[PDB]
This record gives structure tokens, sequence and C-alpha cells, in this order.
């Protein structure tokens, strides 16, 4: 259920990094 | 030169450009190059932002494709393709605005993106849009089908009817929101008044003139508090209004980048700062006081650096 909520969530949501840039 | 795009992100705080090679992302103030990712053949006509995280909407080349790139995964991980050209590309963090020539359709984030709305627009070859990207606040603006008009969207609560706001008589040229997502301007092609409107109301706040010769209108932005607004137009122009004041008609400053090239316009990191990108790879920072009066005043080429 877990990786069916991931596949299902925004893309931010699963692999982000919010200061990629800073 | 190899510049073909260039553009703020929602805080203004970076901007990016689209070269021949590839993309480079820069922040504003102060200039730093942080990443410059070549070896993208095809020609990036169009960069948007999330912020300073590591999704970035491309538009290559043809102009029919939009393509979002993890910097960190140095890869493409989201393609969408379109059969007529895409003139803009917003992002935000649940959702995804592809903008064309006359209609804008919202997407999903996700691996394989799903269409969720579809809003009808006027000829919108510049791709007039805007994108709150605040938590809070899921609001889009495009221009309308009637020529002058703007129509508002809340993309949370979509069954809510639209707000046609009668801004201008002739064809829009320009449109920014304020970064609170509650003030709207807007610009018409003569490019003689600027207005400026309330998202949630739908009513001019403030009504400010700019000359008397027809301009071409090319970026407008406010400042954090919406209180200052600037405008850029033909010849590196750039004038800086105040918002929150019916005592002010006309900017209070004026300056001209040194090269003449067209620029956009964005408040920096100090209060009185006012940053111009220009199309010909120049950068330039101005520095005012009270009365509109020149104090620092700072250029570079950033694609130099």
């Amino acid at each position: 259920a877990h990786s069916k909520e991931l596949n299902k969530l925004p893309l931010p949501s699963k692999s982000v990094d919010w200061t990629h840039f800073g | 030169h190899g510049l073909l795009y260039a553009g703020f992100n929602q805080d203004h705080g970076c901007f990016a450009c689209g070269m021949e090679n590839g993309f480079r992302v820069y922040n504003t103030d102060p200039l730093k190059e942080k990443e410059k990712q070549e070896f993208l053949e095809g020609g990036v006509g169009h960069v948007e932002m999330l912020f300073r995280c590591n999704y970035l909407a491309l538009v290559g080349g043809g102009k029919k494709k939009v393509m979002i790139w993890d910097d960190l995964k140095k890869k493409t991980v989201i393609e969408i393709e379109f059969s007529t050209e895409v003139k803009a590309v917003k992002l935000r963090r649940d959702r995804i605005v592809v903008v064309l020539d006359s209609m804008i359709k919202v997407f999903t984030f996700t691996h394989n993106p799903h269409q969720l709305h579809v809003f009808e627009t006027c000829y919108n070859p510049k791709g007039l849009c805007v994108l709150c990207p605040n938590s809070n606040n899921s609001l889009l603006a495009f221009p309308g089908t009637h020529t002058g008009h703007v129509q508002l969207v809340d993309l949370a609560s979509t069954e809510k009817p639209p707000v046609d706001i009668p801004a201008h008589e002739g064809v829009l040229s320009c449109i920014a929101l304020n970064l609170q997502g509650t003030r709207i301007a807007t610009a018409s092609e003569k490019g003689t008044l600027i207005r400026i409107f309330d998202t949630s109301s739908g009513h001019l706040i403030q009504e400010l003139r700019r000359g008397s010769q027809a301009a071409n209108i090319y970026c407008i932005n406010f400042n954090q508090d919406a209180s200052l607004i600037c405008v850029s137009s033909d010849h590196g122009t750039v004038h800086i209004f105040a918002a929150e004041d019916p005592k002010s008609k006309w900017s209070f400053s004026k300056f001209q980048v040194p090269s003449g090239s067209p620029c956009i316009c964005a408040f920096g990191t100090e209060p009185n700062a006012v940053i111009a990108i220009c199309a010909d790879g120049s950068y330039y920072k101005f520095l005012f006081n009270p009365k509109g009066e020149c104090i620092r005043d700072v250029y570079a080429q950033f694609l130099e650096m």
C-alpha cells in the first residue's frame, strides 16, 4: 500500500531537494 | 550570445536561462552561476523553476514537448508532447500547467501526468499565464477569450465560477502576480496604463501611468509586500512605481540598462534594489533612494561567469 501511495503522489513529494539550488 | 530565454522563479531569488546548448540557473542577488547543464541538444526556449528544488520544466527547440528534468538524477523524468506548439509552462508542487496558443491544460505532477482541467484563452502567442505556488493559494490567471479581459481560476476549488476582470480594451501584453497571490498586474499592447486588481475580488486596486508614447511592455513584478512594482518596456527601460498610495500616478524612478537591450525586471535582496536581466546577456542592479535617485549601480555579463 505504501508503494501504491508513492506511485500516486506528486514527484516533488517523492524525490526532491528543496535546497538543490540554495 | 546563445541566449534564447530568461525567466525568474517564483520568489525572484533565482532566474534560469534557456540556451542553444542547454540551460543555466543563476542566483538573482547576488549574481552567481548555480548550474549549467549543457549537452541538452535541441535548444531550450523556456525554463520554469519550482523554487530552489531539483525539478525544471524545459521546452525543447521544436516547442512541442514539455520535459521535466531532475537535476539531481541528471535525467528527464516526465515528458509531455503536444500536437501544437507549447508557449509556456508553469510549475507547482502538485500541478503542471502548460500554456498553448489557444488553451491552458493543467496536469498532475506524477510520473504519468493526468490532465485535470482545460481552460480556453484568446490567441496567446506570448504565453501569458501566472500561477501562484503558495501552498494556501492555487490561483491560475490567464488571458480570457474577451480581448482585454483576464480570467482567474482557483485550481483547488475549481467548481467556483471564474472571475472575468475587464482589465484593458486591447490585447494583453503582460500579466504579473504578487508573491502572496492576492494582487494581479495587467498591461495592454498600448503600454501606457498599468492596472492592479484584487485576485479575490476583481476590482481596480490602483492604476498607474508610465508614459504618453505607446510602448510594448515586457515584464512586470511586485515586491514582497506588494507596495512597489517595476515595469520594463522597450530599449531596456524600467519604471519603478508605488502601488499602495492613490496620490501617485507616475513612476518615482526610471532607468535604462546601459546596452539598451530589452530586459525583465524584479526586486532584489535589498528593499531598494531592482534587478534587470537583458536579452544580450547583461545583468544590471539598480539601487534607488526614497526620492528615486540612483545610489549604486552594478553591471556585469552573467553569461560570461
